């Protein structure tokens, strides 16, 4: 979701979220909050925010 | 789905939806208002059954109550049963009027159950008792109100002693209660049922009863007792008439109340006199009834009778020290504090109320006796640390404060504060805060003390957590402010109902109640109750008092330097010896030990009279007893209770201790002839040493004999060694004795707990259907119960032979326990008789609870018990007198004669085996060359721990198959067999051979070399003469003289069509040499297992040899993380069939005369439980120990006939593999399976090299110079990059079949090629395989000129410009031929293809630059090849998951990513794979099967992915019906092909070379930044299976 | 009276298992037929006034027959059948021989039809009760094998006992150690015994009330008779090893521990 992997099917626009696959509206806008200020991302998520 | 309707009402794009959106909505409402209903009538409908049909009385009790369940059942089974006619929702929501129905269930359901609890509560009330018991408990005994016996059990938890009530024949008159003890008081007036019917009315009249006859017969007790307090001498015989006549709680008080009276009176009348005569005669007197009471315990009394002595005698040693401190301190006035400290006792006959009659002082407090019969309590020594605790308490109590006693564990704080408790008689409740803290009941038993007036002691309360602990308090706060109500002066008690709020009700609180709180300090007390509670510091008891006073009640006629002996030694065992879970040496185990010490004394006693007896001679107690040595029989029985639970490394240690503080004194073990000599026999018998002590076996003798002693005390016991130190073995010859000595039929029921679940083992209540299914153990127990077939006659013994945990000793805490009771869910109560003896082997007691530890006996047998000799003796006996090839069959007639006259030649194999015996004898002595092998070998490091008897059983089976081969070769020249010198120098060459292969099996090439380089200076056997050649390189022939492998291995030469993939292996010196073994470890059908590294061989090799055997039926399993006793139930059940036999059910295979191997391809992953073991591992050793399991469906023995077990493992430091049980290792010879090396790599891949270079026949010449380069480089890079550097850069020789796979596939389509092509491929492959995963470009430059320094060196003469250009591509889609291409040409190709990519799946603009052109020609050449898996690692970004997607696009191949869910099991991940296998091998659809790390979080399921890399095959997923619909598919499919096939097994080969050709696997990872998940850095098993590319980050 | 009770006939070829089974049908002729002959028992309750019919499947000697018992019981009717082993008196050296052979015929018949566990624990347990339960009209040295079915052995043609004490030299002492052996047997199977001649008509109505007595729940009254050596009658039940050890106090040349095949 955060990478923005999109699977284009005809009309259906899926994104794999668990078992589902859930049509991504274009509205949808996420925002990751942290408290503590002292924590250490993955590589992963750091590329995948900003 | 209604969250998710309310979170559309709020989309932008909901406008056009919203009528149907609100029509769903009302619906999803309406299913929830009923269904929220509807289990709410499920429920309390379903409670109110399991009591009004239970239960046939509870009709009489509430009639209405009943008629409207009645009505109400019917109208809801109606319901049901429509539902049940249409159960889809939308059916039953429409149904006419549900809601209001189920609302009117739910309401009349909820009235009855109010009724219920409002009418239990009254019946509460009426007897304030029944709220210490449980809501079914109390309808269990207001139902069974006419069947009294019912209510037996239930008398425990309401009084304090009464265990039940004696009843008159027809039950209608109660005449008294019972003890545990059976200690009886019978009433004075009986209660009579008839006239009270009511259960609460004649219970209340029988506490009454009991409080009054207590009374009236304590008044007797004082009257009589007076006499004795006022005599100058005390006739012995009437003092024990008197004891015996009353009970142990009112013979104590008796004393009591007569020592008080008797120093108040002698205070009173000395009167500021300073006479002190009269407090002289008070000491007279109870001096002279202690002389009486010392001379009456020595002699044989009655249990009862000794406990009510030893009560008196520990009463009056305190009285006696308290009147002679009022004597030394001249104390002359009956109000002086000295003597109001100490505790009085006034007893007023006069008091008409029975409950004000004695009256307990002490300095303010003035309690009144509650006369609750407590039975026969163990009286507490009143130390001055107990008298302190009884003075703070009382003073506690006294002020209406709580009692907080905190210390140290196991200071006598609850038990003191018992003592106190029933020195008053009050009613002491302890509750337990260690995870058995019921609080449900918490609150009715709080009410319950209020009420009844009773008190409450929470041991280590600070072991309550914080929830717990808050909530407790709060209530104990209210509690006690509550209590402390009753001390303010102006509220009078003429008219003063006081109250608390607990349960929301108000409940009465009686004053007599008190609660206590015991407290352990690191720890302070909760902050609600500071202010309420007095604390008292109980840091150390005085153990020396209590010695003192203990043993002098035992008879002992010197107390206190025994006390003050023992006493230090107990803290300087404590101290000094190594610190293990199983040493107790706290204030019980001393106690005991004591007690233990005067039973041996009183043992003594009677065998001197006895003695004495049989001869000529006068007899006196007093006079025998006299001379004796105290300090023997204290030391014996220390001795005794200790040494069994001794390490080998402590005894002596021990001994030392206790010479120090026993000086000059020893303890002489006692003589069991008999035992001995029947230990003896059955050795010899069953081919074991046996000594004196001191010899060759005296420690294991001594460990037997102890376990018989720990057998004869206690009803339940362990033997704690580490692996190999006989503990079963001795169990088996003390059964098989005493079967002998006793007449008594010795019958043993083995059980693996851990190996079966613990519902199966216990057996499991069905939660519907009410059926009971007997677990094995509760079918055992059953079984010697019923005794059908007289097993109450015969000794039973069941053996728990496994590791302990405390889930599945649960249940065994009530049978280990004094109780002797096994109570099941079902409501059963199994007694254990007599005959049964629970027993436990554990290599340790790591995760055994102390509970368990506690109430069982042990006997640790330390690894020192079994020395090497033993075994080899053991070994060589049972050599010269077990036919090594008559199997079993002979077996029984080992037993048919007690010598076997003229059997000595049975057979030749026993005179050959006898011949090989006597040459083997010189090496076997104590210092002879095994033993000097074997200490030699145990220094060095082996991948496996290295266990004794692992390889010893290993140079057991290696010798068993020495003389076997030569019976093998006198078989095969009848003419003249093997002569003696021939026989001397084969063995002798063997057991250096077998020597070398069992010892240094398990280490590494070098250290192989090592061991051989010892056993060379160390031994007399002539041995290779060649220098630079190991010596486990060479075989011994059937002749003596040694010979190279080498010459053993062909040079074979392998068809084009099987290059890469010939499952048979290629001869190669390791693969000889493995098989060899195989042949001789699987002819003792011992269960062999192969470790190593990843790729090294093994499975191919393993499966090459057992499929060369004829008999040999493969069944190849592969274990996981998820693996259970279940795949193997299944696999038997599948393969093989359960048979009854006259000796007993047998599995064995379908087909008749094959052995069926079971391979387990992955034995150390299975994952361990919380508690180190591994469910499936203990199911196969106790298959192969014991040979057989048992069914647990049937709960019955079963074994096996023809089954085996073979396995393949990577070593335990890698990181998803478990070290084995070294229970389980012991049997299995573990081989290690090292890289071939340069010589075997140059022969496998020059034959199959030569295989390739068959379709061009003009570079044959060249498949020689290739070969050695494809090593060469290999072996370079294996030098050069380890996985220190990196974790991936791991190298085998699956990267060397990958290289030939990838020529290969070059060269299938070419028609010809010059040399300088075949180079460049070489190159190009070279650069594929090993430049990708390198992750520093310096080591990239490195492998660049080091490739062309290769191909240089053996291919001279080549020019290097045209053969080797530094731009190197190769790639298909230029033209049909995988021939190179120019950059320029492939850039503008993809170019062209990436901006078609654009608008066709994903519109993201990717541009292509030099470092991502060449990982689209990496991904799409893994692509190409079979069983092509890629592993793309790197960072963040930079391509993967992109450039996967767009290579698998440009290749035509469907993309499958797994969707990982919560509670995605193992069997979604299972089905997954079936279903994209049948699309790639049934369809033939190319698919790339991508997956990532976010969805790979768990490694669980990648270990079954790793079968399908390896092979393509994963066996187990088809099984069942999916077996055939694949089979059906996968014919279709071949004839869709053009292929006919008709056999399964040759359809599956094919579906297995279609999922190789058309499955491919993407793995997406980053670098190893991934320590905090599970994968740490994954499975060198990953790397090598998979293509390795380093992604890196953009320059 | 139920119906689709099954009766399975086992015993070597000369024994008598069609011409036993053919008079206990009140048939003269019946007709013999190699691999697994059929014919039916028509049973009558006269205290009732009704009738119902008994199947009686006869397998042949030849071991290559018994695949044919598939077609006459399975997993469903087995708590229906009563087995019948056919022991051939005038070839008393082929009897233990042939009851072995045969038992482990039907239970290797029986392992094949994979009965769920609870059911087979349950007709175990209700045969152990329906031994247990007799009387004249626990203790255990008996059912080791625990067929736990209905067994019966029958002894067919013991009026040839009277050919081979005057051919072959046999004595009481033979004739007990064939009883004591043949009841060990029965106690192991926890089966009824019975010696009948179809020649002298010994035993045949014992026979029939017995079996009738066995499926149907039918009175009987005929106690144990060990007197007489070639019309000896044991119900199931009535057995153990002390009663069988008063046979060995005729022992003067054999031992109770000596095999069948050396003595016999
Ligand atoms: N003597 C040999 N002849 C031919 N190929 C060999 C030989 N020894 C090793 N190999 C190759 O070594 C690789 C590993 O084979 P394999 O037996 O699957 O290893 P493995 O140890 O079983 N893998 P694993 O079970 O996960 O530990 C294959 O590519 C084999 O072809
Ligand atoms: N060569 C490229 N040119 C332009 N955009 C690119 C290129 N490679 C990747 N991207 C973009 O980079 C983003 C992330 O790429 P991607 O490789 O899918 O991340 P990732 O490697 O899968 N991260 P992860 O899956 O957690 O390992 C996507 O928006 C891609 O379109
Ligand atoms: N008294 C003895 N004399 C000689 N050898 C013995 C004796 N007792 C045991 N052994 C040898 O030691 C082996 C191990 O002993 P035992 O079978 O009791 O196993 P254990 O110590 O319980 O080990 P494990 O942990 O493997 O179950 C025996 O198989 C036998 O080879
Ligand atoms: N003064 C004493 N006299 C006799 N026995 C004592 C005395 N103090 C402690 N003990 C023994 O030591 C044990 C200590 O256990 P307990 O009091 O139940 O828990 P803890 O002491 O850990 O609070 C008791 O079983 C008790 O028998
Ligand atoms: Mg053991």
């Amino acid at each position: 979701v955060l990478n923005r992997e999109v699977r284009r099917t005809g009309g259906r626009v899926l994104i794999t979220l668990g078992d589902q696959d859930i049509d991504l509206s274009p509205s949808f806008v996420i925002f990751l909050s942290t408290r503590d200020p002292t924590v250490e991302f993955p590589p992963d998520l750091c590329s995948r925010v900003t | 789905h209604i969250n998710s309707v309310s979170a559309m009402k709020l989309s932008p794009y909901y406008k056009v939806f919203e009528e149907d959106a609100l029509s769903w909505e009302d619906k999803l409402n309406r299913i929830m208002a009923l269904f929220d209903v509807w289990i709410d009538v499920q429920r309390r409908w379903v409670y109110l059954e399991g009591i009004f049909t239970g239960s046939a009385d509870i009709k009489h009790l509430l009639p209405v109550e009943t008629q409207e369940f009645q009505s109400i059942s019917t109208e809801f089974l109606a319901l049901m049963k429509k539902v049940s006619k249409s159960p889809l929702v939308m059916d039953v929501l429409n149904i006419q009027g549900v809601q209001r129905s189920l609302e009117r269930l739910a309401d009349l359901l909820g009235e009855i159950q109010k009724a219920l609890g409002e009418y239990l509560e009254r019946e509460r009330s009426s007897f304030p008792r029944f709220y210490f018991v449980g809501d079914e408990d109390l309808l269990e005994i207001i139902g069974n109100s006419k069947n009294v016996a019912k209510l037996q059990k239930h008398f425990k938890k309401m009084f304090a002693g009464v265990s039940s009530i004696i009843l008159n024949e027809d039950n209608s008159v109660v005449l008294g209660i019972s003890s545990r003890e059976g200690e009886e008081v019978m009433f004075k007036t009986p209660v009579s049922i008839t006239e009270h019917p009511k259960i609460n009315e004649w219970l209340t009249l029988v506490e009454k009863e009991m409080r009054v006859t207590l009374a009236k017969l304590l008044a007797e007790s004082v009257t009589e007792v007076e006499i004795f307090g006022k005599a100058t001498s005390i006739d012995p015989n009437t003092y024990i008439t008197w004891i015996d006549k009353y009970q142990a709680q009112l013979v104590v008080l008796s004393a009591q109340i007569a020592w008080s009276e008797n120093v108040e009176t002698a205070l009173s009348s000395m009167g500021g006199g300073g006479d002190a005569a009269p407090l002289h005669s008070v000491l007279s007197n109870v001096e002279v009834t202690l002389n009486v009471l010392a001379d009456s315990v020595l002699m044989e009394q009655p249990p009862l009778r000794r406990r009510k002595l030893e009560h008196l005698i520990t009463e009056l040693v305190h009285q006696r020290d308290v009147t002679r401190s009022l004597i030394k301190s001249k104390i002359d006035n009956a109000k002086s504090f000295e003597w109001l400290s100490q505790m009085r006792f006034y007893f007023d006959p006069k008091q008409t109320d029975v409950l004000q009659q004695l009256s307990i002082q002490m300095a303010n407090a003035k309690f009144n006796y509650g006369f609750e019969y407590l039975g026969v309590q163990d009286k507490l020594v009143q130390t001055p640390l107990t008298d302190r605790c009884y003075l703070t308490m009382t003073q506690a109590l006294e002020a209406r404060l709580g009692g907080s006693p905190f210390g140290p564990a196991g200071t006598g704080k609850t038990e003191s504060v018992k003592a106190l408790g029933h020195q008053l008689g009050r009613f002491v409740l302890v509750f337990n805060c260690d995870e058995t803290f019921d609080f449900q009941a918490m609150g009715r038993i709080f009410v319950g003390l209020c009420q009844v007036g009773a008190w409450g002691c929470f041991d280590e309360f600070n072991r309550l957590e914080e929830r717990m602990l808050s909530a407790v308090s709060q209530q104990v706060q209210c509690i006690q402010e509550a209590l402390r109500e009753h001390s303010n002066p102006n509220y009078d008690k003429t008219s003063a109902p006081i109250t608390c709020e607990l349960l929301n009700k108000q409940v009465k609180v009686s004053p007599d109640m008190a609660i206590f709180i015991t407290m352990n300090p690191g720890s302070n007390l909760p902050d609600n109750l500071k202010k309420l509670f007095r604390s008292l510091a109980m840091t150390k008891p005085d153990r020396q008092l209590i010695a003192q006073v203990m043993l002098y009640s035992q008879g002992f006629r010197t107390a206190e330097v025994l006390a003050n002996k023992i006493v230090p030694f107990f803290k300087l065992c404590d101290e000094q010896l190594s610190s293990q879970s199983h040493y107790d040496f706290g204030l019980r185990a001393l106690k005991s030990v004591l007690v233990s010490a005067g039973n041996v004394k009183r043992e003594r006693i009677q065998k001197i009279k006895r003695e004495k007896e049989e001869r000529g001679e006068a007899v006196d107690e007093g006079e025998i007893a006299e001379n004796l040595p105290e300090q023997e029989i204290l030391i014996q029985s220390v001795c005794e209770t200790m040494v069994p639970k001794l390490v080998a490394e402590d005894i002596p240690l021990l001994f030392s201790l206790l010479s120090d503080v026993f000086p000059g004194v020893q303890y002489h073990r006692g003589e069991m002839t008999a035992l001995r000599e029947e230990l003896k026999k059955v050795c010899q018998e069953m081919y074991l040493t046996y000594g004196d002590g001191e010899e060759v076996g005296g420690m294991w003798v001594e460990k037997v004999l102890q376990l018989y002693q720990i057998t004869q005390i206690n009803h339940g016991l362990m033997m704690v060694g580490p692996s190999g130190s006989g503990k079963s073995m001795a169990w088996r010859v003390l059964l098989k004795a005493l079967e002998r000595l006793e007449g008594v039929e010795g019958v043993a029921h083995i059980i693996d707990p851990k190996a079966i679940s613990k519902d199966h083992l216990y057996g499991t209540l069905d939660p519907n259907t009410r059926e009971w299914t007997d677990g094995l153990f509760t079918h055992v127990l059953r079984k010697i119960i019923d005794s059908v077939r007289g097993e109450l006659q015969k000794r039973q013994w069941i053996v728990f032979d496994g590791d302990v945990d405390p889930e599945w000793v649960e249940n065994l805490n009530s049978v280990l326990d004094d109780n002797k009771l096994l109570t099941l869910p079902n409501g059963e109560r199994l007694s254990l008789p007599p005959n049964v003896r629970i027993m436990f082997e554990v290599q340790d007691l790591k995760y055994a609870t102390l509970a368990t530890v506690s109430r069982c006996g042990m006997v640790w047998f330390s690894e020192d018990v079994l020395s090497t000799d033993m075994i080899f003796n053991n070994f060589l006996a049972r050599l010269r007198s077990i036919p090594l090839d008559e199997g079993e069959d002979e077996a029984q007639r080992r037993r048919k004669g007690k010598e076997d006259e003229g059997e000595e030649a049975a057979s030749p194999m026993l005179q050959i085996q006898r011949d090989a015996a006597t040459i083997m004898q010189p090496y076997f002595t104590s210092n002879g060359l095994v033993t000097k092998a074997l200490e030699h070998a145990f220094q060095l490091e082996h991948i496996m721990d290295l266990t004794r008897l692992r390889c010893l059983g290993s140079l057991f089976s290696m010798l068993h198959q020495a003389c076997r081969n030569v019976a093998q070769y006198n078989a095969n020249h009848p003419d003249f067999p093997m002569q003696i010198e021939q026989l001397e120098r084969y063995i002798q060459r063997y057991l250096v051979y077998a020597i070398l292969w069992s010892l240094s099996g398990d280490s590494r090439l070098k250290m192989r070399a090592e061991l051989g380089e010892y056993i060379r200076r160390i031994t007399t056997v002539p041995l290779p003469t060649a220098p630079n050649i190991p010596i486990i390189d060479y075989e011994v022939s059937i002749s003596g003289e040694w010979s190279p492998w080498q010459a053993k291995v062909p040079q074979i030469e392998v068809e084009t069509h099987k290059v890469a993939a010939p499952d048979v292996v290629v001869p190669t010196l390791d693969t000889v040499r493995h098989e060899a073994l195989l042949y001789t470890w699987l002819a003792e059908h011992k269960p062999l297992v192969l470790c190593g590294p990843p790729g090294s061989g093994k499975t191919m090799t393993l499966f090459s040899a057992l499929r060369a055997l004829p008999d040999m039926e493969v069944v190849g399993l592969n274990f996981s993380s998820a693996t259970t006793p279940e795949l193997l139930l299944k696999t038997f059940d599948h393969y093989c069939e359960y048979r009854r036999t006259p000796n007993g059910v047998v599995l064995a295979p379908v087909q008749l005369g094959k052995w069926l191997v079971l391979f387990c391809d992955e034995i150390n992953l299975p994952d361990m439980d919380k508690y180190g073991t591994q469910r499936v591992i203990s199911f196969i050793r106790q298959m192969v120990e014991h040979g057989g399991f048992y069914r647990t469906s049937d709960q019955t023995w079963v074994k096996l006939e023809r089954i085996q077990f073979v396995g393949a493992c990577n070593p335990p430091t890698d990181p998803g593999r478990k070290p084995l049980s070294h229970r389980f290792l012991r049997h299995v010879p573990v081989v290690y399976v090292d890289y071939p090396g340069p010589a075997s790599l140059t022969q496998i891949y020059g034959t199959f090299n030569r295989a390739m270079l068959r379709l061009i026949p003009s570079l044959r010449t060249y498949a020689e110079p290739l070969t050695a380069a494809m090593v060469e480089f290999y072996t370079m890079s294996q030098e050069r990059f380890t996985q220190d550097t990196q974790p991936h850069y791991i190298y085998s020789p699956r990267e060397m079949t990958r290289w030939v796979r990838g020529i290969f596939e070059a060269l299938r389509p070419l028609e010809t090629l010059p040399v300088e092509g075949l180079i460049r491929i070489w190159a190009h492959e070279a650069l594929r395989l090993f430049q990708d995963r390198l992750v520093e470009d310096e080591e990239r430059r490195w492998t660049d000129e080091n490739i062309d320094t290769v191909a240089l060196k053996h291919f001279p003469n080549i020019d290097r410009e045209k053969a080797m250009s530094r731009p190197i591509l190769y790639s298909n889609w230029l033209s049909k031929d995988y021939i190179p291409v120019d950059q320029e040409e492939l850039r503008d190709y993809v170019k062209a293809r990436l901006k078609v990519f654009y608008e066709e799946e994903l519109d993201v603009p990717l541009v292509l630059f030099n470092e991502v052109l060449d990982h689209v020609l990496r991904i799409d050449r893994i692509f190409r090849q079979p069983q092509g898996h890629l592993l793309l690692i790197g960072v963040s970004g930079a391509g993967k998951t992109t450039l996967s997607r767009f290579v698998a696009w440009m290749n035509g191949l469907s993309v499958y990513q797994i969707k990982v869910h919560r509670k995605y099991t193992g069997e979604d991940f299972d089905e997954d794979l079936r279903t994209v296998l049948r699309r790639s091998g049934c369809k033939n659809e190319k698919i790339a099967f991508i997956m990532d790390e976010s969805n790979v979080l768990d490694s669980g399921f990648l270990e079954r992915m790793n079968t399908l890399l390896a092979n393509g095959e994963v066996p187990g997923l088809f099984e069942g019906d999916e077996y055939a619909t694949l089979m059906t598919q996968c014919k279709e499919g071949a004839q869709k092909e053009g292929l006919m096939l008709d056999s399964h097994e040759e359809l599956y080969k094919w579906f297995t070379s279609q999922v190789i050709r058309n499955l491919h696997v993407v793995f997406t990872m980053n670098p190893s930044s991934e320590g905090l998940k599970d994968r740490a850095a994954t499975s060198p098993a990953l790397f090598n299976r998979c293509v390795l590319n380093w992604f890196g980050d953009w320059s | 009276l139920p119906s689709g009770k099954n009766i399975l006939v086992f015993g070597e070829d000369g024994s008598g298992k069609t011409t036993l089974m053919t008079k206990l049908q009140g048939a003269e002729h019946g007709k013999k037929g190699r691999g697994l002959e059929y014919l039916y028992l028509s049973v009558h309750d006269e205290d009732r006034d009704d009738h119902t019919r008994c199947n009686v499947w006869i397998l042949d000697g030849d071991l290559y027959h018994k695949g044919l018992l598939k077609f006459a019981v399975s997993a469903e009717s087995l708590p229906e059948t009563l087995v019948i082993f056919v022991a051939d008196m005038s070839r008393p050296w082929t009897v233990m021989e042939s009851l072995q052979k045969w038992a482990s015929v039907l239970r290797e018949h029986i392992d094949k039809m994979k009965i769920p566990p609870e059911k087979m624990r349950e007709l175990e347990r209700k045969f152990v009760k329906d031994f247990q339960d007799y009387m004249e009209p626990l203790g255990d040295n008996v059912l080791t094998h625990n067929l736990g079915i209905p067994v019966l052995v029958v002894c067919t043609k013991c009026d040839a006992v009277s050919v081979l004490e005057k051919e072959h030299d046999y004595r009481d002492e033979h004739l007990d150690f064939i009883q004591s052996h043949l009841r060990r047997f029965c106690l192991q199977y926890g089966a009824a015994l019975i010696y009948t001649s179809v020649k002298e008509e010994k035993n045949l109505d014992l026979l029939y009330k017995y079996i009738v007595h066995k499926t149907y729940g039918f009175h009987f009254t005929t106690p144990a008779l060990v007197v007489e050596k070639d019309a000896v009658f044991i119900p199931a039940g009535w057995d153990n090893e002390k009663k069988i050890a008063i046979l060995h106090e005729n022992f003067t040349t054999v031992k109770p521990e000596d095999a069948y095949e050396d003595f016999i």
